[PDB]
């Protein structure tokens, strides 16, 4: 399941309305630790774990998964 | 809603060193050609072969070095596996 690496990060914030899910690259076998966002049209975008918007976006996605409303 | 052509995750193979290496040196990314930086370590392995490699099992991979998005053959082989 860990068969890709991020070689660069995006340099712009993704609005959270475009975001569907995320995966973390923590493997020391990759050049750098990364966050991969999957967007609502299934694009996979590498992002810097140290930027606030990346951290805020994971928080927001986790809250949605945890409190769905019927 | 565009994203840079260098922002896609890239297929890799792990080895007995501490760093995995790229499968080839280019791929389609966000409508353009994602070429890895010159000098990046890579394996001369086609994505279509990589797609069907058995995970976990050790293969012998041809080592290479990226130049202008092509993994140039270094005429050397090393242990490689799919799955980090």
């Amino acid at each position: 399941a860990a068969v890709t690496c991020c070689y660069n990060f995006t340099n712009r914030k993704i609005s959270v309305q475009r975001l569907a899910s995320y995966r973390r690259i923590t493997s020391s076998k990759c050049p750098k630790e990364a966050v991969i966002f999957k967007t609502i049209v299934a694009k996979e975008i590498c992002a810097d774990p140290k930027q606030k918007w990346v951290q805020d976006s994971m928080d927001h996605l986790d809250k949605q998964t945890q409190t769905p409303k019927t | 809603y565009d994203y840079g052509t260098d922002t896609c995750p890239f297929p890799v193979l792990a080895n007995k060193t501490n760093k995995a290496k790229a499968v080839g040196c280019h791929q389609k990314c966000n409508g353009g050609d994602q070429k890895l930086t010159d000098g990046t370590a890579c394996y001369v392995v086609e994505r279509k072969v990589w797609d069907r490699m058995t995970p976990m099992l050790w293969y012998e991979c041809p080592l290479g070095e990226c130049k202008n998005g092509v993994c140039e053959d270094l005429r050397k082989k090393e242990d490689c596996r799919k799955g980090n």
